[PDB]
RNA sequence: CAGAGGUGAAAUUCUUAGACCGCACCAAGACGAACUACAGCGAAGGCAUUCUUCAAGGAUACCUUCCUCAAUCAAGAACCAAAGUGUGGAGAUCGAAGAUGAUUAGAAACCAUUGUAGUCCACACUGCAAACGAUGACACCCAUGAAUUGGGGAUAUCUUGAAUAUCCUCAGCACGUACGCGAAAGCUUUGAGGUUACAGUCUCAGGGGGGAGUACGUUCGCAAGAGUGAAACUUAAAGAAAUUGACGGAAUGGCACCACAAGACGUGGAGCGUGCGGUUUAAUUUGACCAACACGG
């Protein structure tokens, strides 16, 4: 039988999160040379930011969390924030025709490495009384801004932690301050991160993992019914 | 088999519905991706070619999935649709519509859905000459 | 459509058949010297 | 005899050369980008019974929470856009009427 | 096992010969019932009308809407 | 873990030696979606990710400089999509040739699965496109409304200079509804207007249809070919724009048991009556071939 041989383990996001339990999954018994934790470090866990923060709003709903495993405690899944993403319908719904779509990638290494890549999307807006047909920037101005949004995330994500950039990332608090700060150069109709990825990791560190969890949630499925 | 929680706690797969022109395919997997629990498409249901992407194969489908993931202990599913996307149509096939709701009929319940077919930035060229299909 | 209506064949194809028999004749005529 | 001032393409004489052609969505044939027929579709993923049926079953959607919907651009060459009836042959009087918003 | 369906409207004549009727019905089961009240669009063959009954083989499949 | 692919339906093809599908990756080569528009830039051909870099180009602003330096063209010169050529490189995708499977009366096609050359890059050739606005360049006059791109000038909103508002202005791509023109379709400050009331300037080409952009010669080209370019002979039209019909395996709205659907009886199979035709005969008198054949009562 298959699933005779397959054991069931819990997933652990960081502590930054306040659902540390989510997702479950099987894998394989360790059965001669071949090891569970093994295969099982290096999985990546996709899930809705919403389902992570229970107490955040319907924009939590639209963002995508995915998280690497980094070490296996017994039947817990230890891990590490991997990239976070809008989900397609929501980016494909924020399109307009008659405005510029102004992207920006942003490529910043964290206080204890941990490269990210940020990848920036905003829109230009009529202002209140316009009449124009469109709302096209000059180039100038989007140049300008793309400028702006880089120095900015470099700026704040370079001085940070991991954890602490994931949080920032995730309560959305740095998008709202490149939204305030960009505005001024352009009327901006919306200002969003869509994907952020992990792109280089350090060295693996026990104490920064275990640093990164806290209090670990005791995992219940290697006991008997 | 399933997870050692406590009775009526949702266990939450991943379903991949495929649903192309010309086939069907519905498929649990974990919320990695890495394990698959069951896979059963709609060539598993039917005899005749022309009938493996219709919804009633995909319906058939859905309820063997659902049969398996039962003694499997997984009864909730998050949803990941797609049409052969690339290069090629975006439109799902017919079967997709068909697959879910045989799905959520059949008692297992439903998580977040969203529409994963492949979409490029910039592609390669398409089958076809410059002319297109010629019927 | 797009078109009216020309005296025999395609144009194309009449300019294609043209093509062939002014390489024929070159080829022949290269021949003879 | 000229059919159309536009000569059925969105490129006056003096704007530009060439326009890149795009893969038509239905046949594949390669058609100049502003001559094509583009329209871009917000579709549900499922009709209204199987969107209920599903609501049904699902903690996350309902009354306060919309379901997702597909988008896309489509951009057909001119015989695929006829046979599927989303473009029509007009009367000659009727071929100036140009549309700006979606109705 | 057939459950009973009621004709709530006519929808028309679908089909290209003009042999079918596409009807919207009610699934008549008691109350308390998961089908109860549930409606499903049906394709219907021989001559019907709004309030007649039908002996639905299966609930699950939808007809495709004309 | 038992199918996947593909089609109108299939088959060619892949697959328990694990295909298809699933997640995260890796590599290589293309391409830069949505935003993308009767929008921008470029002499034309052409040109969409970001940042850094080189030279340019246009418009605008100016009480800067200067002082006819210009317009347009044989000769000559430079650029020129795709395909194609040579030498190196690349080779993901797609794909002339070809292969296999279908379809078909045949199918060297359309369709399916593949696949060489190609498709991409550097360097050097070729110089042809419905290279189109089928509309040469420069200059002048010319009616109305709403717009749009860039720069200026003058005087409501939003963020904290940017953008927007009202008006004006120069330059640009255009749109709708005036004279006038036109065989008409149409064009109209973007002329195809200001022309028998025929003259601003320069320049290219045309003179019924074919033969034929063929032959011969010559120049260019590695070649493919490019440029120049006749005649004999043949023919009464060819051609253009509109009109009315007819037709369409175009769309739309209706309709009919000489249509179908649901059916009921039959006919086509047997014997026989009858009409028609063939054969026959001296003659087998003739008409008629849905709308002829128990019809010419
Ligand atoms: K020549
Ligand atoms: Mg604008
Ligand atoms: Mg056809
Ligand atoms: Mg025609
Ligand atoms: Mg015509
Ligand atoms: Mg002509
Ligand atoms: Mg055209
Ligand atoms: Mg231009
Ligand atoms: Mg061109
Ligand atoms: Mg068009
Ligand atoms: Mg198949
Ligand atoms: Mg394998
Ligand atoms: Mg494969
Ligand atoms: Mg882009
Ligand atoms: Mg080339
Ligand atoms: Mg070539
Ligand atoms: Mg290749
Ligand atoms: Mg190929
Ligand atoms: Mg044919
Ligand atoms: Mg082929
Ligand atoms: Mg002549
Ligand atoms: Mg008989
Ligand atoms: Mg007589
Ligand atoms: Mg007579
Ligand atoms: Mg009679
Ligand atoms: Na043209």
């Amino acid at each position: 039988e298959t699933m005779a041989r397959k054991e069931w383990y819990d997933v652990v996001a960081p502590a930054n999160f306040e659902k540390r339990q989510f997702a479950k999954t099987i894998c394989n018994k360790t059965q001669g040379t071949r090891i569970a934790a093994d295969v099982l470090r290096g999985r990546v866990f996709e899930a809705n930011l919403a389902d992570l923060n229970q107490s955040a709003g319907e924009e939590e709903a639209y963002r995508k969390v995915r998280f690497t495993v980094q070490e296996v405690q017994g039947r817990n899944l230890l891990t590490q924030f991997h990239s976070m993403e809008v989900t397609t319908d929501k980016m494909a719904s924020l399109l307009r025709k008659w405005c510029t779509t102004m992207e920006t990638t942003v490529e910043v290494k964290t206080a204890d490495g941990y490269t990210m890549r940020l990848f920036v999307v905003a829109f230009t807006k009529p202002q209140a009384n316009q009449q124009s047909r469109n709302c096209y920037a000059k180039q100038r101005l989007v140049k300008w801004l793309r400028m702006r949004i880089t120095k900015m995330i470099k700026r704040r994500l370079s001085k940070v932690q991991i954890k602490e950039a994931v949080s920032l990332l995730t309560r959305n608090v740095l998008s709202d301050a490149l939204v305030r700060r960009c505005n001024p150069i352009l009327p901006l109709r919306e200002l969003r991160i869509r994907k952020v990825r992990v792109v280089r990791t350090p060295k693996f560190d026990a104490q920064a993992l275990l640093s990164a969890h806290g209090t670990i949630p005791a995992s219940v499925e290697a006991d008997q019914r | 088999y399933g997870p050692n929680v406590k009775k009526g706690d949702l266990v939450y797969g991943v379903v991949h519905i495929f649903a192309s022109f010309n086939d069907t395919f519905v498929h649990v997997t974990d919320m990695s991706g890495r394990e698959t629990y069951v896979k059963v498409t709609g060539g598993m249901k039917v005899k005749a070619d022309r009938d493996e992407s219709s919804p009633y194969a995909a319906m058939m489908a859905a309820q063997d999935v659902v049969a398996r993931c039962k003694e499997c202990g997984i009864n909730a599913l998050h949803v990941k649709m797609r049409a052969v996307g690339g290069v090629r149509t975006k439109s799902p096939g017919p079967g997709a519509q068909a697959a879910l709701r045989a799905l959520a009929r059949a008692g297992m319940k439903i998580g977040r859905i969203e529409d994963v077919t492949p979409i490029p930035t910039d592609s390669t060229r398409r089958k076809g000459s410059r002319r297109g299909r010629r019927l | 459509g797009t078109v009216s209506r020309p005296r025999g064949m395609r144009p194309k194809w009449h300019k294609k058949r043209i093509k062939r028999l002014k390489l024929r004749r070159r080829r022949m005529r290269q021949r003879s010297k | 005899t000229t059919k159309r001032r536009n000569h059925g393409r969105s490129k006056p004489a003096h704007s530009r050369g060439r326009v890149k052609p795009i893969h038509c969505f239905n046949c594949g044939r390669l058609t100049p980008k502003d001559k094509a027929v583009g329209r871009f579709v917000v579709r549900r993923m499922l009709d209204a019974a199987s969107a209920r049926d599903v609501a049904e079953a699902s903690p996350v959607y309902g009354a306060n929470f919309p379901m997702p919907r597909l988008y896309m651009k489509q951009r057909f060459c001119i015989a695929c856009a006829i046979h599927s009836r989303t473009v029509r042959a007009r009367p000659v009087g009727n071929r100036k009427i140009r549309y700006t918003k979606k109705v | 096992q057939a459950q009973v369906g009621l004709i709530i409207k006519v929808l028309g004549r679908t089909g290209s010969r003009g042999n079918v009727t596409q009807v919207r019905v009610r699934l008549m089961a008691e109350a308390g019932s998961p089908d109860y009240n549930r409606t499903i669009v049906r394709n219907v063959k021989g001559p019907c009308k709004e309030n007649d009954m039908l002996s639905l083989m299966e609930t699950e499949r939808e007809a495709r809407r004309l």
